């Protein structure tokens, strides 16, 4: 049980690094006015389809 | 030339609306909520290290919009308190020009496209020179000189 | 009993490596994890 509340905590902090790290890189690329965050950046960050 | 896009917020104009293309970009350094309700809906997002807050535009305002924006050669440009000269990458004002309660205002460019945001400025002895957000064909970044004020 | 007490949370199998397997497994995705923020916390303090 304290070995899996750790584990699960883990996970926890990990996806809380990777959300981190998403809103920390994608908001410079979402404020700006007529722009897009680059098609390469877009796959990485987890938005849409192809190269659409 | 101030024929272009407009808001306001708790009675401040608390930085114009740039609706430059399909967008809502709205500098609210300070307080601030819609005044100007005709699109009250914004699916507002921020990150308060670059200052600005921002939405988009759905269709019922479309036609308030300008084209897009991001060109700056040296020269001189124009904001709500006369001429700016820009060299050095910067931009420059009288002394005394801006003050306390300029929280957020434009620089309207010279061919009728928007470009930057002012945010306060520093005096040099006899020169001023602006605190500034600007748009650098991608991202968005501040310049900031030496003993700076903010507004 | 003939023997001491075992250490009970101390000595397991040689063949309970499936807690280096998953706590190997998990360090190295919070590691991945780190320097994934690492990255992006330099590149977006080196933007200004």
């Amino acid at each position: 049980s304290v070995a899996s509340f750790v584990l699960l905590s883990m996970v926890g902090v990990a996806v809380g690094m990777c959300m981190c790290a998403r809103r920390r890189c994608i908001t410079p690329y979402e404020l700006t006015p007529g722009a897009t965050v680059p098609f390469l950046l877009s796959l990485i960050c987890c938005i849409r389809t192809a190269k659409a | 030339n101030d024929c272009i896009f407009e808001v306001k917020h708790e009675g401040k104009v608390t930085g114009y609306a740039c609706l430059v293309g399909d967008k809502v970009m709205k500098p609210a350094h300070v307080k601030g909520t819609i005044d100007n309700a005709d699109l009250a809906k914004l699916a507002f997002k921020r990150s308060s290290k670059y200052d600005l807050e921002c939405a988009q535009i759905p269709v019922h305002m479309k036609s308030d919009a300008s084209k897009f924006t991001h060109e700056k050669p040296e020269g001189y440009y124009n904001w709500h308190h006369g001429a700016v000269q820009y060299s050095g990458g910067r931009f420059t004002i009288p002394t005394g020009a801006g003050k306390p309660g300029d929280s957020g205002r434009p620089i309207f460019d010279n061919k009728g496209r928007v470009v930057a945001i002012v945010l306060g400025g520093a005096n040099e002895g006899a020169r001023t020179a602006l605190s500034v957000v600007t748009w650098n064909k991608d991202i968005v970044t501040k310049i900031t000189p030496e003993g700076a004020e903010e507004w | 009993a003939s023997h001491t007490t075992l250490g009970v949370q101390d000595i397991s199998v040689t063949a309970m490596s499936w807690v280096q397997k998953i706590t190997g497994g998990v360090g190295l995705v919070v590691a991945v994890a780190a320097l994934i923020l690492i990255v992006v916390l330099c590149v977006s303090f080196s933007r200004h």
